[PDB]
């Protein structure tokens, strides 16, 4: 049962270092060669370096060459990531790859990390703001009834949203983020049989672990 | 150095019928050629190598064939496990490059959308700012238009739109739009409006408000 | 001789290179032999660890790209 699991990611300023590893598990590690792969915000993925099993041998996608360093220490079944004077252009999801066994050549990467991401951006981390959204006076008839709550001005990603402590998933949207010049903003929904509505507290928890936030919204009518 | 292009960018099918994606070098790779597969939000696994050649645990529904310069991918009636992101890599010469991408997603009945809009709360206009939203919930095709009409007439100054992935459950979209302004611009009205306009019908969906009504 | 030319454990594999196309001269076979040696020979002679990475380097890549991949740290 082969793994990998790669972890170091996070925030960066520009021209920062920062250092991403993987603990490889499941096979004889100085048997292989390895790599890192990155996944942009698009998701245009981008092979970045290799390295020799061994270890004294190296080789770079000139995107990277001479500011990232692969490294591995064998014995500790762990693979290495240096990432030195970093473009905002670097951020994306980093995933630790082993190439396959078998090929005269090597014929493809047999397996995959999880990825760790990285940020990198000058702007400063910021607590987010949580406020409600009651369905003001007007509408609601229906059967179900929508509500929600906006998660508003922070960074980095991410954030968790989640309805009454997560005992009400099904019939949740929460929006992927929008970046808003320096800050991020992103609203979440949920729906509910308006039969059910306000004598029933629906409430929704905003967690943004980067800034040590846990925020909780009543969603008093009005 | 060699390039790979794909297409198309995105494609939607329904389970059940077959699809070819392709896959085209900048030079020849005789062969030397991978596809992987990705699920939303989780990593790329191999599911082809060498073009033709299956990786372990691939159900068989899957093909690769092509030579030379031009490669391609081939689901045999599709199942829902199958929907995800599929991107090509060579191993010929050093750097082994990627295609673009070719993003595959599910086809179903058309819903129209659930519109609720929202106005701000009182707590962000003792900030000092106001955000109007509005959300397009649940409908497929996943285009729409929206449109924000402060008054009657119409604004496209503040806007911002999110979109949601196909919906895992029920194979449909989601939108969520913001219109913002100063607390003070935002109290200097009466109609705020939202307006989706959708395949599902000719007239758009319009939803509103207006900031008198306690 | 040519079977003896091997290359060393932290010997560059530029070096060895040379080493082993100065030798290939000095033997004397067909221009055709030759370079069927080198097809066997040259790759399958570096260091353990070296090619571990040409393996990777793929099929198509150039000497001078073998060269910079196999050079030092």
């Amino acid at each position: 049962d082969v793994k990998l699991v790669e972890s170091g990611g996070g925030l960066v300023k520009p021209g920062g270092s920062l250092k991403l590893s993987c603990a490889a598990s499941g096979f004889t590690f100085s048997s292989y060669t390895m790599s890192w792969v990155r996944q942009t915000p698009e998701k245009r993925l981008e092979w970045v370096a290799i390295i020799s099993s061994g270890g004294s041998y190296t080789y770079y996608s000139d995107s990277v060459k001479g500011r990232f360093t692969i490294s591995r220490d064998n014995a500790k079944n762990t693979l290495y990531l240096q990432m030195s004077s970093l473009k905002s252009e670097d951020t994306a999801m980093y995933y630790c790859t082993r190439d396959e066994g078998n090929g005269n050549y090597v014929e493809a990467m047999d397996y995959w990390g999880q990825g760790t991401s990285v940020t990198v951006s000058s702007a400063k981390t910021t607590p987010p703001s949580v406020y409600p959204l009651a369905p003001g006076s007007a509408a609601q008839t229906n059967s179900m009834v929508t509500l929600g709550c906006l998660v508003k001005g922070y960074f980095p990603e991410p954030v968790t949203v989640t309805w009454n402590s997560g005992s009400l998933s099904s019939g949740v949207h929460t929006f992927p983020a929008v970046l808003q010049s320096d800050l991020y903003t992103l609203s979440s929904s949920v729906t509910v049989p308006s039969s059910t509505w306000p004598s029933e507290t629906v409430t929704c928890n905003v967690a943004h672990p980067a800034s040590s936030t846990k925020v909780d919204k009543k969603i008093v009518p009005r | 150095d060699i390039q790979m292009t794909q297409s198309p960018a995105s494609l939607s099918a329904s389970v059940g019928e077959t699809v070819t994606i392709t896959c085209r070098a900048s030079g020849n790779i005789h062969n030397y050629l991978a596809w992987y597969q990705q699920k939303q939000g989780k990593s790329p696994q191999l599911l082809v190598y060498n073009a033709k050649t299956l990786a372990d645990g691939v159900p068989s529904r899957f093909s690769g064939s092509g030579s030379g310069t031009q490669y391609s991918l081939k689901i045999n009636s599709l199942q829902p496990e199958d929907f995800g992101s599929y991107y090509c890599q060579h191993f010929w010469s050093t750097p082994r490059t990627f295609g673009g991408g070719t993003k595959l997603e599910i086809k179903r009945a058309d819903a129209a959308p659930t519109v609720s809009i929202f106005p701000p709360s009182s707590e962000q206009l003792t900030s000092g700012g106001a955000s109007v939203v509005c959300f397009l919930n649940n409908f497929y095709p996943k285009d729409i238009n929206v449109k924000w009409k402060i008054d009657g007439s119409e604004r496209q100054n503040g806007v911002l739109n999110s979109w949601t992935d196909q919906d895992s459950k029920d194979s449909t979209y989601s939108m969520s739009s913001t219109l913002t302004l100063t607390k003070d611009e935002y109290e200097r009205h009466n109609s705020y409006t939202c307006e989706a306009t959708h395949k599902t019908s000719t007239s758009p969906i319009v939803k509103s408000f207006n900031r008198n009504e306690c | 001789s040519i079977l003896d030319i091997k290359q060393g454990p932290k010997e560059s594999f530029r070096d060895y290179v040379d080493r082993f196309f100065k030798t290939l001269r000095a033997e004397q076979c067909t221009q055709d032999v030759k370079n069927w040696m080198t097809d066997t020979l040259l790759v399958q002679n570096a260091n353990p660890d070296c090619k571990t990475i040409l393996r990777a380097l793929g099929p198509g890549a150039t000497l001078e790209e073998m060269m910079t991949a196999c050079q030092g740290v």
